[PDB]
């Protein structure tokens, strides 16, 4: 799971 | 450019299109046009710039890291020598990711962060700088490493402050932001305590102001603090 | 071409991680690249070209068939003038994707198919012709439509020919340049009754076959037949 | 659904 951008 | 001779209104209404074919590179072509215009970008059309731009840089990112993986697993004592192609195509790669890159950065330094003067936009611009010199940092290795860094950090430090001061906390674009530079925080400046922190802070001070907004406001809200909340338990 | 500098081995090597990035375009320019240095392909190359720009033109098709439908949409009563973008830019896509199709059957021409003896590699390429005059048809509308129907008609049939001659009925290739003669028959020609009973023959040719194979084989072979049932389902 | 092709 990578880290969640927007 | 490509792009002068076509009428600004033909290229946002070609960008549209291009987003239903999914066609991000037509899309960003379009959009990259349009800006060219030198006319400022409303709400709608500064989302049309940034879905196209965010797109294309998306798919080199993820075919960047697959080729950094294999390249990686080359420099493993007992692999066998394969010769330079890996390291070429990363490379590759790398330089047409970084070219994107540096196209989004030059429409905003020319000329579309020194004429938005609304918080709306200029926090909307300042996070793309520094999102933008975020994914040139992800790919960095030389020594401008730290400025490119730095750049990213101030950029974003630039948005939050005008955010904070201008912006209610369950704004999107203020959530977005801070999502956002917690990343930055995390994954590129070694700050994982600093990551947590502010999508902490982020996530409760959202929370107190949702009993002010309609309930799509909430809906779109809430979107983004359920992002803020995915990355605290990933990273906790 | 902008590959010619550069080893056969390495342009394939490079397809190979092109592939792996899902980078279907470099793909394609990598294979086109070593189909130009003028020796024949392997099995393996052979695929490897098939694969990317079989990648390369889907996408154009899907967009393709996107704007399409909103341009149809578009000259229906009472639907609003809007101007000449969505005909553009649906005419800019198809030019793209007949550029796509010309490339490939030149490499066909320019020298695959008249350098290819063996029935594996005759079948393919004929079938890879077939399918490219097929993807032309798709978007073909004026005076040549015939002509680029029949030409696709014809490379169909003459892979036919030869695989019945050479090949068993199971054999993949085979089964697939079947599979997409009916789906020819059926989406092109206007002949829906021999699109099916191409379908049915040819799944149940292969299916008496089926006990001489390995394990294996018979994996490769039951796949593709399982995409003749679907499309009998589809039809019937 | 379209008609399947390989
Ligand atoms: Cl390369
Ligand atoms: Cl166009
Ligand atoms: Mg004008
Ligand atoms: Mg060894
Ligand atoms: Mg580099
Ligand atoms: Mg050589
Ligand atoms: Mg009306
Ligand atoms: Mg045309």
């Amino acid at each position: 799971q990578r880290s969640t951008s927007t | 450019g490509a792009m002068g001779s076509m009428e600004r209104a033909s290229l946002i209404q070609k960008a549209k299109l291009a987003e239903q074919a999914e066609r991000y590179e037509d899309m960003a072509a379009f959009m990259k046009g349009a800006v060219e215009k030198g006319e400022e970008l409303s709400c709608e059309e500064r989302n049309l710039l940034s879905v196209a731009y965010k797109n294309v840089v998306g798919g080199q990112r993820a075919a960047w890291r697959v080729l950094s993986s294999i390249e990686q697993k080359s420099n493993e004592e007992g692999s066998e020598e394969k010769g330079p192609e890996v390291r070429e195509y990363r490379e590759k790669v790398e330089t047409e990711l970084q070219g994107v890159c540096d196209t989004v950065l030059g429409l905003l330094d020319s000329h579309l962060i020194k004429e938005a003067g609304d918080a709306e936009s200029r926090v909307f611009y300042l996070k793309m700088k520094g999102d933008y010199y975020r994914y040139l940092a992800e790919v960095a290795t030389g020594d401008d490493k730290k400025r490119i860094i730095d750049s990213a950090r101030s950029a974003y430090q630039e948005a939050m402050d005008i955010s904070k001061k201008e912006m209610p906390p369950t704004n999107p674009i203020r959530l977005g932001l801070a999502l956002n530079f917690s990343v930055f925080h995390y994954e590129i400046a070694n700050s994982p305590e600093e990551a947590i922190s502010l999508a902490k802070t982020t996530f409760d001070e959202a929370m107190a102001d949702l009993h002010t907004l309609s309930e799509d406001s909430y809906k779109d809200s809430t979107l983004i603090m359920q992002l803020l909340r995915d990355n605290l338990t990933l990273w906790t």
